[PDB]
Protein backbone atom coordinates (compact mmCIF):
# COMPACT_ATOMS: atom_id res chain seq x y z
CA UNK A 1 0.00 0.00 0.00
CA UNK A 2 1.69 3.17 -1.15
CA UNK A 3 1.30 6.85 -2.45
CA UNK A 4 3.46 8.46 -4.96
CA UNK A 5 3.60 12.33 -6.49
CA UNK A 6 4.97 13.06 -9.48
CA UNK A 7 4.99 16.52 -11.83
CA UNK A 8 7.44 18.28 -9.72
CA UNK A 9 9.13 20.58 -12.18
CA UNK A 10 10.94 23.80 -12.85
CA UNK A 11 8.28 26.92 -13.97
CA UNK A 12 8.53 30.51 -14.24
CA UNK A 13 6.39 32.43 -12.14
CA UNK A 14 2.54 32.42 -13.22
CA UNK A 15 2.57 29.34 -15.10
CA UNK A 16 0.26 26.63 -14.09
CA UNK A 17 1.17 23.18 -13.26
CA UNK A 18 -0.40 19.95 -12.55
CA UNK A 19 1.11 17.29 -9.48
CA UNK A 20 -0.12 14.01 -9.61
CA UNK A 21 -0.46 11.59 -6.45
CA UNK A 22 -0.90 7.50 -7.65
CA UNK A 23 -2.24 5.35 -4.79
CA UNK A 24 -1.92 1.18 -4.51
CA UNK A 25 -3.62 -1.17 -2.45
CA UNK A 26 -6.08 0.96 -1.20
CA UNK A 27 -9.66 2.68 -3.05
CA UNK A 28 -10.04 6.49 -2.82
CA UNK A 29 -13.99 5.19 -2.29
CA UNK A 30 -12.77 4.62 1.11
CA UNK A 31 -9.99 6.78 1.70
CA UNK A 32 -9.50 10.47 1.99
CA UNK A 33 -6.21 11.90 0.12
CA UNK A 34 -4.59 15.29 1.42
CA UNK A 35 -2.14 17.33 -0.27
CA UNK A 36 0.44 18.67 2.07
CA UNK A 37 3.26 21.62 1.04
CA UNK A 38 6.85 22.24 2.58
CA UNK A 39 8.95 24.91 1.65
CA UNK A 40 12.88 24.15 2.03
CA UNK A 41 13.67 24.68 5.44
CA UNK A 42 10.35 25.33 6.56
CA UNK A 43 7.27 23.29 7.74
CA UNK A 44 4.74 21.30 6.95
CA UNK A 45 1.33 23.40 5.47
CA UNK A 46 -2.03 21.55 5.02
CA UNK A 47 -3.09 22.59 1.51
CA UNK A 48 -6.48 20.80 0.96
CA UNK A 49 -8.30 17.30 0.90
CA UNK A 50 -10.60 15.06 -1.46
CA UNK A 51 -13.25 13.47 0.43
CA UNK A 52 -14.56 9.54 -0.76
CA UNK A 53 -17.21 11.13 -2.17
CA UNK A 54 -15.09 13.72 -3.99
CA UNK A 55 -15.70 16.53 -1.76
CA UNK A 56 -13.05 19.61 -1.15
CA UNK A 57 -12.15 21.15 1.25
CA UNK A 58 -8.78 23.75 1.23
CA UNK A 59 -6.74 25.75 4.01
CA UNK A 60 -7.83 29.04 4.36
CA UNK A 61 -4.32 30.60 3.65
CA UNK A 62 -4.85 28.55 -0.02
CA UNK A 63 -7.15 31.31 -1.45
CA UNK A 64 -8.61 29.44 -4.06
CA UNK A 65 -4.77 28.97 -6.30
CA UNK A 66 -5.30 25.01 -5.88
CA UNK A 67 -7.97 22.76 -7.29
CA UNK A 68 -7.42 19.15 -6.60
CA UNK A 69 -9.44 16.39 -8.18
CA UNK A 70 -9.31 12.55 -8.47
CA UNK A 71 -10.12 9.26 -10.84
CA UNK A 72 -9.88 5.81 -9.85
CA UNK A 73 -6.34 5.76 -9.11
CA UNK A 74 -4.55 9.26 -9.25
CA UNK A 75 -5.32 12.29 -7.50
CA UNK A 76 -4.38 16.03 -9.35
CA UNK A 77 -3.23 19.35 -7.22
CA UNK A 78 -3.59 21.98 -10.29
CA UNK A 79 -1.89 25.23 -9.02
CA UNK A 80 -2.36 28.76 -10.02
CA UNK A 81 -0.63 32.26 -9.75
CA UNK A 82 2.43 30.92 -8.72
CA UNK A 83 5.07 33.17 -7.50
CA UNK A 84 9.08 32.27 -6.07
CA UNK A 85 7.33 31.95 -2.47
CA UNK A 86 5.41 28.66 -4.06
CA UNK A 87 8.77 26.75 -4.47
CA UNK A 88 8.17 23.66 -2.01
CA UNK A 89 8.13 19.97 -1.87
CA UNK A 90 4.81 18.58 -2.08
CA UNK A 91 3.40 15.74 -0.67
CA UNK A 92 0.35 13.14 -1.07
CA UNK A 93 -0.90 11.84 2.24
CA UNK A 94 -3.58 9.06 3.21
CA UNK A 95 -6.01 9.70 5.84
CA UNK A 96 -7.01 7.44 8.92
CA UNK A 97 -9.68 6.79 10.23
CA UNK A 98 -8.49 8.73 13.42
CA UNK A 99 -8.37 12.08 11.58
CA UNK A 100 -4.63 12.35 10.93
CA UNK A 101 -2.25 11.10 7.92
CA UNK A 102 -1.47 7.52 7.96
CA UNK A 103 0.66 6.84 4.64
CA UNK A 104 2.93 9.49 2.63
CA UNK A 105 4.73 9.80 -0.70
CA UNK A 106 8.57 10.87 -1.05
CA UNK A 107 6.91 14.64 -2.02
CA UNK A 108 7.60 16.06 -5.38
CA UNK A 109 9.60 19.75 -6.28
CA UNK A 110 7.53 22.48 -7.70
CA UNK A 111 10.60 25.05 -8.24
CA UNK A 112 9.08 28.38 -9.28
CA UNK A 113 12.39 30.58 -10.43
CA UNK A 114 13.61 32.36 -13.69
CA UNK A 115 16.18 30.38 -15.14
CA UNK A 116 16.34 26.82 -17.27
CA UNK A 117 17.02 23.66 -16.26
CA UNK A 118 20.94 22.58 -16.52
CA UNK A 119 22.72 19.33 -15.97
CA UNK A 120 24.85 19.19 -13.13
CA UNK A 121 29.03 19.12 -13.82
CA UNK A 122 30.86 16.51 -11.73
CA UNK A 123 34.71 17.26 -10.95
CA UNK A 124 37.10 15.23 -8.65
CA UNK A 125 38.04 15.64 -5.09
CA UNK A 126 41.57 14.68 -4.18
CA UNK A 127 44.29 15.74 -1.89
CA UNK A 128 47.07 18.14 -3.91
CA UNK A 129 49.88 8.65 0.93
CA UNK A 130 48.21 6.32 3.15
CA UNK A 131 46.45 3.14 1.91
CA UNK A 132 42.92 4.80 3.07
CA UNK A 133 42.46 8.37 1.33
CA UNK A 134 38.98 10.62 1.00
CA UNK A 135 38.10 11.48 -2.03
CA UNK A 136 35.27 12.84 -3.54
CA UNK A 137 33.01 14.65 -5.54
CA UNK A 138 32.21 17.97 -6.88
CA UNK A 139 28.68 18.34 -7.96
CA UNK A 140 27.66 22.38 -9.33
CA UNK A 141 25.97 24.04 -11.93
CA UNK A 142 22.55 21.77 -11.70
CA UNK A 143 18.81 23.10 -11.55
CA UNK A 144 16.30 22.32 -10.46
CA UNK A 145 17.11 20.22 -7.67
CA UNK A 146 17.84 17.47 -6.60
CA UNK A 147 21.15 15.46 -7.81
CA UNK A 148 21.19 12.04 -5.84
CA UNK A 149 25.18 10.87 -5.52
CA UNK A 150 26.46 7.66 -5.16
CA UNK A 151 29.29 5.38 -4.63
CA UNK A 152 30.47 2.28 -6.88
CA UNK A 153 26.94 1.74 -7.88
CA UNK A 154 25.70 1.56 -4.27
CA UNK A 155 28.12 -0.91 -3.47
CA UNK A 156 30.15 1.86 -1.51
CA UNK A 157 27.68 3.00 1.33
CA UNK A 158 30.10 3.21 4.97
CA UNK A 159 30.91 6.70 5.82
CA UNK A 160 29.83 8.36 2.68
CA UNK A 161 28.78 12.08 3.96
CA UNK A 162 26.39 13.69 1.08
CA UNK A 163 26.49 17.72 2.29
CA UNK A 164 23.34 19.49 1.64
CA UNK A 165 23.18 21.36 -1.82
CA UNK A 166 23.91 25.78 -1.70
CA UNK A 167 22.37 28.30 -4.42
CA UNK A 168 24.90 30.58 -5.71
CA UNK A 169 24.54 34.10 -7.45
CA UNK A 170 23.75 32.23 -10.57
CA UNK A 171 20.97 30.89 -9.11
CA UNK A 172 22.25 26.93 -9.69
CA UNK A 173 23.14 24.69 -6.86
CA UNK A 174 26.07 22.94 -5.66
CA UNK A 175 27.40 20.08 -3.30
CA UNK A 176 29.79 17.98 -2.51
CA UNK A 177 29.99 14.41 -1.39
CA UNK A 178 33.04 12.68 -0.20
CA UNK A 179 33.79 8.92 0.92
CA UNK A 180 36.85 7.09 2.62
CA UNK A 181 38.22 4.07 0.91
CA UNK A 182 41.21 1.34 0.37
CA UNK A 183 38.88 2.55 -8.25
CA UNK A 184 36.23 4.54 -6.94
CA UNK A 185 33.26 6.24 -8.95
CA UNK A 186 31.16 8.90 -7.72
CA UNK A 187 27.28 8.39 -9.86
CA UNK A 188 25.49 11.42 -9.98
CA UNK A 189 21.82 11.50 -11.31
CA UNK A 190 19.29 14.32 -11.86
CA UNK A 191 16.44 13.58 -12.45
CA UNK A 192 15.05 16.95 -13.87
CA UNK A 193 17.02 16.40 -17.10
CA UNK A 194 17.45 12.54 -16.91
CA UNK A 195 21.40 12.88 -16.82
CA UNK A 196 23.44 10.14 -15.36
CA UNK A 197 26.93 11.67 -14.57
CA UNK A 198 29.95 8.96 -12.97
CA UNK A 199 33.23 10.47 -12.02
CA UNK A 200 35.73 8.22 -11.38
CA UNK A 201 38.34 9.80 -8.92
CA UNK A 202 42.02 9.42 -8.90
CA UNK A 203 44.27 9.53 -6.15
CA UNK B 1 -15.83 9.94 3.78
CA UNK B 2 -12.94 11.98 5.42
CA UNK B 3 -11.27 9.22 6.86
CA UNK B 4 -10.10 6.06 5.83
CA UNK B 5 -10.26 2.17 6.18
CA UNK B 6 -6.79 1.95 8.26
CA UNK B 7 -6.02 4.06 11.70
CA UNK C 1 -9.20 30.14 10.83
CA UNK C 2 -7.70 28.30 14.09
CA UNK C 3 -3.66 28.94 15.36
CA UNK C 4 -1.26 26.43 16.36
CA UNK C 5 1.65 26.53 18.30
CA UNK C 6 4.59 24.61 19.50
CA UNK C 7 7.63 24.48 22.00
CA UNK C 8 10.48 27.14 20.56
CA UNK C 9 13.22 24.91 18.61
CA UNK C 10 15.81 23.78 19.15
CA UNK C 11 14.60 21.59 21.97
CA UNK C 12 18.14 19.73 23.23
CA UNK C 13 19.01 17.03 26.22
CA UNK C 14 22.07 14.87 26.16
CA UNK C 15 21.78 11.74 24.71
CA UNK C 16 19.73 9.59 27.21
CA UNK C 17 18.14 12.16 28.79
CA UNK C 18 14.35 13.97 28.78
CA UNK C 19 12.80 15.93 25.93
CA UNK C 20 9.63 17.53 26.38
CA UNK C 21 7.36 18.95 23.96
CA UNK C 22 4.43 20.76 23.50
CA UNK C 23 1.10 21.66 21.35
CA UNK C 24 -0.90 24.77 21.72
CA UNK C 25 -4.51 24.59 19.96
CA UNK C 26 -6.55 28.01 20.09
CA UNK C 27 -9.79 25.50 19.05
CA UNK C 28 -10.14 22.79 20.87
CA UNK C 29 -9.03 19.64 18.50
CA UNK C 30 -12.13 17.12 17.31
CA UNK C 31 -13.41 15.16 20.12
CA UNK C 32 -10.81 16.72 22.30
CA UNK C 33 -7.97 13.92 21.29
CA UNK C 34 -8.05 13.99 17.77
CA UNK C 35 -4.23 15.41 17.52
CA UNK C 36 -1.26 13.62 15.86
CA UNK C 37 2.45 13.62 16.55
CA UNK C 38 4.61 13.11 12.99
CA UNK C 39 8.69 12.90 13.13
CA UNK C 40 10.46 14.10 10.24
CA UNK C 41 14.42 14.11 9.09
CA UNK C 42 15.63 16.74 6.73
CA UNK C 43 15.00 14.92 2.72
CA UNK C 44 11.85 12.19 4.39
CA UNK C 45 8.39 12.11 4.48
CA UNK C 46 6.69 12.98 8.05
CA UNK C 47 6.24 9.58 10.25
CA UNK C 48 3.27 9.34 12.52
CA UNK C 49 4.34 8.63 16.17
CA UNK C 50 0.92 9.01 17.80
CA UNK C 51 -2.61 9.75 17.10
CA UNK C 52 -6.28 10.42 18.99
CA UNK C 53 -3.07 12.29 21.59
CA UNK C 54 -1.99 8.88 22.90
CA UNK C 55 -1.66 5.91 21.03
CA UNK C 56 1.59 4.83 19.62
CA UNK C 57 1.75 4.24 15.73
CA UNK C 58 2.96 0.35 14.65
CA UNK C 59 6.42 0.19 15.56
CA UNK C 60 7.18 3.27 17.47
CA UNK C 61 9.32 2.50 20.52
CA UNK C 62 8.26 3.19 23.73
CA UNK C 63 10.59 6.17 24.79
CA UNK C 64 7.77 8.52 22.97
CA UNK C 65 4.95 9.44 24.85
CA UNK C 66 1.51 11.69 23.90
CA UNK C 67 -0.77 12.94 26.81
CA UNK C 68 -3.20 16.06 26.57
CA UNK C 69 -6.71 16.76 25.55
CA UNK C 70 -8.66 19.81 24.03
CA UNK C 71 -6.18 22.46 23.45
CA UNK C 72 -3.28 20.87 25.49
CA UNK C 73 -0.31 18.20 24.50
CA UNK C 74 2.53 17.31 25.04
CA UNK C 75 5.18 14.93 23.20
CA UNK C 76 7.81 13.02 25.61
CA UNK C 77 11.00 11.34 24.61
CA UNK C 78 12.74 9.51 28.01
CA UNK C 79 16.56 8.03 27.04
CA UNK C 80 16.49 10.07 24.18
CA UNK C 81 18.97 8.92 21.39
CA UNK C 82 21.04 10.41 18.43
CA UNK C 83 18.24 8.52 16.16
CA UNK C 84 15.25 11.00 17.66
CA UNK C 85 17.43 14.39 15.84
CA UNK C 86 14.28 15.32 14.14
CA UNK C 87 11.64 17.92 14.07
CA UNK C 88 8.60 17.12 15.38
CA UNK C 89 5.04 18.33 14.41
CA UNK C 90 1.40 18.25 16.26
CA UNK C 91 -1.59 17.83 13.83
CA UNK C 92 -5.12 18.45 14.57
CA UNK C 93 -8.70 17.79 13.36
CA UNK C 94 -10.86 20.12 13.56
CA UNK C 95 -14.98 20.04 13.33
CA UNK C 96 -15.09 24.10 12.16
CA UNK C 97 -12.07 26.42 10.20
CA UNK C 98 -9.31 24.19 8.51
CA UNK C 99 -10.23 20.53 9.30
CA UNK C 100 -6.27 19.74 9.60
CA UNK C 101 -3.66 21.72 10.83
CA UNK C 102 -0.09 20.99 12.03
CA UNK C 103 2.04 23.08 13.94
CA UNK C 104 5.15 24.64 13.31
CA UNK C 105 7.15 22.11 14.17
CA UNK C 106 9.95 21.74 17.26
CA UNK C 107 13.59 21.00 16.25
CA UNK C 108 15.11 18.33 18.52
CA UNK C 109 18.96 18.40 19.36
CA UNK C 110 20.88 16.00 21.02
CA UNK C 111 24.28 16.30 22.79
CA UNK C 112 26.49 13.36 22.33
CA UNK C 113 29.68 12.69 23.16
CA UNK C 114 32.10 15.16 21.96
CA UNK C 115 34.44 13.97 18.87
CA UNK C 116 37.03 16.75 17.64
CA UNK C 117 36.58 16.73 13.64
CA UNK C 118 39.54 15.40 11.28
CA UNK C 119 39.65 18.17 8.57
CA UNK C 120 40.38 17.95 4.79
CA UNK C 121 41.31 20.32 1.81
CA UNK C 122 40.62 19.71 -1.79
CA UNK C 123 42.33 21.86 -4.44
CA UNK C 124 40.19 21.88 -7.08
CA UNK C 125 40.89 20.01 -10.47
CA UNK C 126 42.58 20.77 -13.19
CA UNK C 127 39.49 21.07 -15.63
CA UNK C 128 37.57 22.68 -12.53
CA UNK C 129 40.20 25.32 -13.03
CA UNK C 130 39.71 25.62 -16.93
CA UNK C 131 35.76 26.49 -16.77
CA UNK C 132 37.31 29.75 -15.19
CA UNK C 133 35.36 29.28 -11.77
CA UNK C 134 37.39 27.96 -8.93
CA UNK C 135 35.74 26.00 -5.89
CA UNK C 136 38.17 24.59 -2.84
CA UNK C 137 36.53 22.36 -0.39
CA UNK C 138 37.07 21.77 3.24
CA UNK C 139 35.70 19.45 5.16
CA UNK C 140 35.37 19.01 8.94
CA UNK C 141 34.20 14.89 9.54
CA UNK C 142 32.32 13.32 12.40
CA UNK C 143 31.98 16.09 14.96
CA UNK C 144 30.20 17.24 18.22
CA UNK C 145 29.30 20.17 19.15
CA UNK C 146 29.22 22.87 16.62
CA UNK C 147 32.95 24.10 15.29
CA UNK C 148 33.60 27.40 13.23
CA UNK C 149 35.61 27.51 9.92
CA UNK C 150 38.09 30.34 8.81
CA UNK C 151 39.98 30.69 5.58
CA UNK C 152 43.01 32.16 4.31
CA UNK C 153 44.45 33.19 1.55
CA UNK C 154 48.08 34.03 1.30
CA UNK C 155 47.93 35.01 5.23
CA UNK C 156 45.00 37.45 4.88
CA UNK C 157 41.87 36.42 6.77
CA UNK C 158 39.02 35.35 3.99
CA UNK C 159 35.45 36.10 4.95
CA UNK C 160 33.80 36.54 1.47
CA UNK C 161 33.19 33.82 -0.84
CA UNK C 162 32.74 30.80 1.69
CA UNK C 163 29.31 28.75 1.93
CA UNK C 164 29.47 26.85 4.82
CA UNK C 165 26.77 23.31 4.59
CA UNK C 166 26.50 21.03 8.14
CA UNK C 167 24.90 17.33 7.79
CA UNK C 168 22.08 16.53 10.04
CA UNK C 169 23.52 14.94 13.27
CA UNK C 170 24.22 11.84 12.60
CA UNK C 171 21.27 9.02 13.70
CA UNK C 172 23.89 6.40 14.89
CA UNK C 173 26.36 8.95 17.16
CA UNK C 174 25.09 12.41 16.94
CA UNK C 175 28.06 13.88 15.40
CA UNK C 176 28.02 16.45 12.49
CA UNK C 177 29.95 16.72 8.94
CA UNK C 178 30.49 20.20 7.60
CA UNK C 179 31.14 21.53 4.36
CA UNK C 180 32.95 25.19 4.20
CA UNK C 181 33.31 26.06 0.42
CA UNK C 182 35.39 29.13 -0.82
CA UNK C 183 34.94 30.24 -4.50
CA UNK C 184 36.69 32.22 -6.59
CA UNK C 185 37.35 33.09 -10.32
CA UNK C 186 40.33 31.23 -12.16
CA UNK C 187 42.15 34.25 -12.51
CA UNK C 188 41.80 34.90 -8.39
CA UNK C 189 42.98 31.94 -7.88
CA UNK C 190 45.97 31.96 -9.92
CA UNK C 191 46.80 35.31 -8.27
CA UNK C 192 47.29 33.63 -5.04
CA UNK C 193 49.97 30.46 -3.37
CA UNK C 194 48.19 29.27 0.33
CA UNK C 195 45.02 28.32 0.70
CA UNK C 196 43.92 27.45 4.63
CA UNK C 197 40.90 25.96 5.86
CA UNK C 198 40.89 26.41 9.74
CA UNK C 199 38.29 24.11 11.90
CA UNK C 200 37.60 25.61 15.80
CA UNK C 201 36.07 23.71 18.51
CA UNK C 202 36.00 25.20 21.40
CA UNK C 203 39.83 26.40 22.35
CA UNK C 204 40.79 23.39 19.77
CA UNK C 205 41.53 24.55 16.06
CA UNK C 206 42.57 22.29 12.82
CA UNK C 207 44.61 23.50 9.84
CA UNK C 208 44.61 22.26 6.59
CA UNK C 209 46.58 23.65 3.83
CA UNK C 210 47.71 23.57 0.45
CA UNK C 211 50.14 25.87 -2.26
CA UNK C 212 48.23 25.78 -6.05
CA UNK C 213 50.19 23.79 -8.05
CA UNK C 214 52.07 21.23 -5.11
Amino acid sequence: QSVEESGGRLVTPGTPLTLTCTVSGFSLNSNAISWVRQAPGEGLEWVGAIYTHGSTVYANWAKGRFTISKTSTTIELKMTSLTTEDTATYFCARHGYTYSFNLWGPGTLVTVSSGQPKAPSVFPLAPCPSSTVTLGCLVKGYLPEPVTVTWNSGTLTNGVRTFPSVRQSSGLYSLSSVVSVTPVTCNVAHPATNTKVDKTVAP
Amino acid sequence: GKGGTYP
Amino acid sequence: AQGLTQTPSPVSAALGGTVTINCQSSQSVYGNNRLAWYQQKPGQPPKRLIYQASTLDSGVPSRFSGSGSGTQFTLTISGVQCDDAATYYCQGGYSSGDAWAFGGGTEVVVKGDPVAPTVLIFPPSADLVATGTVTIVCVANKYFPDVTVTWEVDGTTQTTGIENSKTPQNSADCTYNLSSTLTLTSTQYNSHKEYTCKVTQGTTSVVQSFNRGD
